[PDB]
RNA sequence: AUACUGCACAGCUGACGAU
DNA sequence: ATCGTCAGCTGTGCAGTA
DNA sequence: ATCGTCAGCTGTGCAGTA
């Protein structure tokens, strides 16, 4: 037989030192974690006239509560309370009349002759800059970004016949005050004819009116404000940890392989902190493995970012990566950390795939957090059926990502496999419940996405508000 | 007398099956006439502050109005249907079996719907007992649905999981070889009689569990003694290479020593069911007793309207690993489709076949596709002996007894 | 000498409830904190609220 | 846990006494040391006058000694001085749960 | 660590009740009753939060490397004390370690 | 077990409270230093303990020398870094003298 | 001024010392009387 | 009586005596719940 | 491109060895 | 040096919201 | 500071829990 232990669903902390496993439920019960002093976020907005319009009308019919998608299970997609009076954020949100921006029709058609592609892009991104400098050089700067593409200035963008986008603008916009927010039309028009892009179909079917003007929401709110939606709680005994993930992203063609990191903690009063970091992360080698360079400079970088905060030093480190852990690198980090002095050292390795895919008696799938010690190596169900939910979101096959700790690290793997439960539902992207994939390594990903074609100057802003 | 006896006993039993799952039922004075003390649900040594109301009739013996073991189309009145409306908590109707000492619930409230005649459709799998508590549970809380909710009802139910354990063979043999394997498949090709394939050449010696004079000839093997080695020592120093060079070794031994002799796809990975013969159906009812036996393996679908024309035939398939965990084996099982127009001839369009079923609603079929699968391959020599997976037990259990089902 | 306290405690609340006609059925020990459940009537009029 | 264990098996070995009548009361949670008070039913009418019983419950589990005829239990003296000093006979069972094991004594 | 987690693992089985080894001599092996209200004890025993010593990995890398037989023993005992002197001077007094 | 202790704000550093004050000797005229060394606990508890060392009397006079009072912030440091796992951000010391 | 009602020995609001001086002041009281080579405790409770 | 507020919850009760009686006054409310200058 | 789920497909990586 | 065995590692499109 | 004689008391470790 074989060992198993089973997870409660972690809260996620708010106002008013409040708890709650249901993020829109906590910030609709409780607001936001940091409140906004004034009840202003000023919105910048790219687009046609026809966008511009209906966009104020969605901003002015989103305050009075649509609801959900149905009356039955009341509760995967709430009703949206408003922006008036007992709003999620408790503060207004508009379009400021000094960020009205329009794009000129002119031209196209030698765009649509196609000689090339990646001139394409360039003069279409180099416009869209421009545009967005000049808006932030008047008194007119806007908190955030609206970059509601043109309908045949994307179709001919993304689809251009080797192009890349939803990235590279941003890649060039390392410059501007308001981090951008680059939103297709599918739910800002929600009626238009969209293509499916390589299956010729009739449309890429979203979700209702309430899911998406939340989470689309909570995401503004995060870039607008500055302030943080949401944190785990610490419990009473717990100690000083740092989150660290790397990732092992490709070039910008693929043939050498560079590494991406992230990096998050806690606060001191009641926050959370999570940053990138502003500096290139070059190869020094072809296959996809880390070096003992790059895993020493990460440490040191997190080491001093705390130490920066806290005055302290943090008494746990953890590390999240996705290849082995040998000792050409784990010299480095074992040097650096006693270097510093840090006494609990964890590094946890994931995607071992073929090894467990426990089922049940029943017709659902397992539950949210069952968890088996294979011998070593701990398997985890981070989705699955979900009770408080009473239905199954998802469609089949969920993976139980399992945690490969090295032998270096000091705790038991169910502990690690407990800690990383509390740490799926705490990235600042959508209010979605399962996160497979921890965030160390999301944020990673989420860096290391918009790093594989630019880091040549304009170094990032390591605020992760342009990367969502 | 009779009838107020067996029902104060008749309250007292279904006490004692409230209380066997926790669920403090906390009576009261009698004078009511028509609702019973409050239950209050409790959660393993915490109450949850939940209460139902309960109200419980006086017994049944024998055989009743349209008694059955699973029917049971009883009728209630309606004079009492408005005294069970007028409330607020969800009052809960009881009754009595002194025939299996059973209690009978199916009914909590309608919100002013006349449903027919208030049908007791009891025992089609479970009547009020540990199992299907949740139904319960999903009382107080209704449809609206702020924020409030309640927790899985304890419980505690085994599952299965998907790895038979394997139990390897005693003995194993090894040779030196001064040869290519580009000459091995040739002499395998052309050669006369019968022949396998369950052994693999490195670079250095031999790897077989067969003769010097094998089945399939002798001529890529030397003309010396082969040595006899225990199972129990191999590889376990170092060099997983000689854990890769097991692992082709078995991968010969399944690939060419099954039972009912398949084919081995690429698509997917592994093996896949054959075709008997030219498009016909196949399927193969077996069981390892019990009361149920196989319903189907590999089927023939055709077109919707065009009837002259066969859409496609799709079969079975898996693909077993190599997992050293703990010094114990396990071949991992993935059930997967593979599809085909004729059974021989490859689909050129088997990408979107795989889905469909895979998405129209729920698995209901991976537990008996996993049950058919681990009593298919236990069944010269056989060189293979399999075992069956583990049952592993879980403290907690889907509410989806007290959920709706899919429709 | 507690429990007889707390018992006559909730004898003398149950009487003072129900001398004004307004139902009160205590419960046993094995709660924590839901110390009885009160229904209320006027006159004869004994809804089901709790 | 251990709590509602006794409460139910009370409450089980109640029902197996109201099964044949056995009219009992239970006590109130103010009791200590003897049970609740019983009578002895005749064909539907109390013709018994009264008794006293004490429930005695424990879990799954057998008890000291017991090799699969016969089990020990040891009584408390004040418990022994406190029932031979009374006004009524006592009964003692035992637990329910792994048969149904209501035993007299 | 995994001494800590076995330990309560242990407390919580042997809590519950401990089967004899069988029926071959019962005397010999009379099974054990638990903490219950079969407990030959008339107390329970809890390990509470507020006080329990996890020892690091470098610690025990460090005494498993020492070549020094004497001084080894004589620092992992004094590390250990100096934990339960800890333990003892706070307000997390443990009845037994 | 503590009965109460002071509430700490929020956003605040991490910080350790030392007093110092002296007495005498009972039959001659001397001098002695002896102080507490209070601190928070990483749970809810306060941490107020004295040391187990007695300073020697260096002369009749209320202050200290530069011998012992290095000592006495090592062994505050230690014991706030074996319990919390880490030195803190801030010493408060409060004298008499 | 808030470390002044800290003090465990009484509990009047009407206190001036704060908690570390009072707590130095009784154990320097106790530790007068303390000969050279006996057992001190770091325990509060042995010096209130 | 405690209410069912949106927020944290209300400890402290303060009771006065003059409408908080049990007696047949006070039966139907809770069953509706359905500077200075100075020297130196 | 609100995201986060599986599926399918494609490319890439390193670990052993030859007529 | 591409072919086999074995383990990853990283990119792109559909759908359905139970 | 050694060697036979007898008479008895602590360390250090392995099976086997009959
Ligand atoms: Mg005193
Ligand atoms: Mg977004």
């Amino acid at each position: 037989t074989f060992e198993t232990r089973i997870f409660d669903e972690p809260e996620l902390e708010f106002g008013d030192h409040h708890h709650h496993q249901d993020p829109r439920l906590g910030l609709s019960e409780a607001g936001p974690l940091q409140t906004f002093l004034g009840d202003v976020i000023k919105i910048g907005v790219v687009g046609n006239s026809k966008t511009i319009e209906d966009t104020r009308k969605f901003i002015e019919t989103v305050s009075s509560g649509v609801e959900g998608k149905g009356e039955k299970h009341p509760n995967m997609h709430p009703p949206f309370p408003g922006l008036g009076n007992q709003s999620p954020y408790r503060c207004r949100f508009e379009i400021e009349d000094g960020a009205t921006a329009a794009l000129t029709k002119s031209k196209l058609d030698k765009i649509g002759k196609e000689p090339d592609h990646y001139r394409a892009v360039e003069m279409a991104v180099d416009e869209i800059i421009g545009e967005l400098q000049a808006m932030d050089d008047g008194g007119s700067r806007p908190d955030v970004a609206i970059i509601a593409l043109p309908v045949k200035l994307l179709e001919r963008v993304w689809n251009a016949k080797a192009p890349n986008f939803r990235g590279m603008l941003k890649a060039k916009a390392m410059g501007l005050s308001f981090p951008i927010q680059i939103v297709w039309e599918d739910v800002i028009d929600d009626k238009v004819t969209i293509p499916q892009k390589v299956k010729e179909s009739s449309s890429r079917k979203i979700q209702d009116i309430a899911g998406r003007t939340w989470n689309l929401m909570t995401s503004l709110y995060y870039k607008g404000s500055g302030r943080i939606p949401w944190r785990r709680m610490p419990l009473e005994g717990e100690f000083s940890a740092c989150y660290v993930g790397i990732s092992f992203y490709r070039e910008a063609d693929g043939q050498q392989l560079f590494t991406s990191a992230a990096q998050m903690f806690d606060e001191r009063g009641r926050g959370f902190v999570l940053k990138g970091r502003r500096a290139r992360t070059e190869s020094r080698g072809r296959h996809p493995y880390m070096a003992r360079e790059d895993a020493k400079k990460i440490i040191e970088d997190v080491l001093a970012a705390y130490k920066l905060h806290h005055k302290t030093l943090p008494a746990r480190v953890f590390i999240l990566k996705t290849s082995r852990f040998k000792d050409e690198e784990a010299d480095g980090i074992i040097a650096a950390l006693d270097e510093a002095g840090t006494e609990l050292r964890d590094l946890v390795w994931v995607q071992e795939s073929y090894t467990a895919r426990i089922l049940r008696d029943g017709n659902y799938p397992v539950l949210r957090g069952t968890f088996v010690d294979l011998h070593g190596k701990g398997l985890l169900y981070t989705s699955g059926s979900m009770p408080y939910y009473g239905t199954y979101p998802g469609k089949y096959d969920p993976n139980p990502l399992l945690l490969c700790p090295h032998h270096t690290s000091e705790s038991t793997v169910a502990q690690l496999a407990e800690e990383i439960f509390s740490l799926t539902k705490v990235n600042w992207n959508s209010t979605q419940m399962n996160q497979r994939l921890p965030i160390p390594i999301r944020a990673a990903r989420k860096v290391g996405e918009v790093l594989k074609y630019v880091g040549e100057g304009e170094v990032i802003s390591a605020d992760y508000r342009k990367y969502i | 007398t009779a009838n107020q006896i067996i029902g104060e006993i008749g309250e007292n039993e279904v006490r004692g099956r409230f209380l066997t799952l926790g669920w403090q039922f906390d009576g009261r004075s009698r004078l009511e006439a028509g609702i019973d003390g409050i239950a209050e649900v409790m959660n393993e040594g915490q109450p949850m502050a939940r209460m139902i109301a309960v109200q419980i009739k006086s017994t049944k013996e024998g055989k009743y109005t349209s008694e059955s073991d699973t029917s049971f189309t009883y009728l209630l009145r309606t004079q009492d249907l408005a005294y069970w409306r007028g409330s607020n908590l969800p009052v809960i109707v009881v009754f009595y079996r002194q025939s299996d000492h059973s209690f009978y619930w199916k009914e909590v409230s309608r919100d002013a719907g006349p449903g027919e005649r208030r049908l007791n459709i009891d025992k089609v799998a479970d009547l009020f007992n540990a199992s299907t508590v949740n139904k319960l549970a999903a009382l107080t809380v209704p449809k609206t649905g702020l924020g409030y909710y309640v927790p899985p009802l304890g419980g505690g139910e085994d599952a299965l999981i998907n790895m038979l354990p394997l139990t390897l063979p005693n003995e194993m043999y090894i040779a030196s070889t001064t040869y290519e394997p580009r000459k091995a498949i040739a002499v395998i090709l052309n050669g006369d009689g019968p022949k396998r394939f369950d052994w693999v050449i490195n670079g250095g010696t031999f790897w077989s569990f067969h003769d010097p004079r094998t089945s399939a000839c002798s001529e890529i093997v030397d003309i010396d003694q082969v040595e006899a080695i225990n199972t129990k020592e191999l590889a376990l120093h170092d060099d997983i290479d000689e854990q890769n060079r097991f692992s082709h070794l078995l991968r010969q031994t399944l690939r060419y020593q099954t039972d009912s002799d398949l084919g081995w796809d690429k698509d997917h990975k592994a093996l896949y069911f054959r075709a008997i013969e030219r498009e016909v159906s196949r399927n193969f009812a077996y069981t390892s007793s019990k009361k149920k036996t196989d319903a189907n393996v590999v089927s023939v679908f055709k077109n919707s309207k065009d009837e002259t024309r066969v859409s496609f035939v799709r079969h079975h398939a898996f693909s077993p690993r190599f997992e050293l965990m703990a010094d114990q084996w396990y071949l991992i099982i993935t059930p997967t489709y593979y599809y085909t127009t004729n059974g021989y001839a490859p689909h050129q369009f088997a990408a979107p076949l795989l889905a469909g079923k895979k998405r129209l609603d729920k698995s209901a079929a991976l537990r008996g596709q996993v049950i058919m699968w681990h009593r298919f391959l236990t069944q010269p020599e056989a060189y293979l002996m399999f075992g069956e997976p583990p049952s592993i037990h879980l403290d907690v259990r889907v509410p989806e007894d007290g959920w709706v089902k899919e429709k």
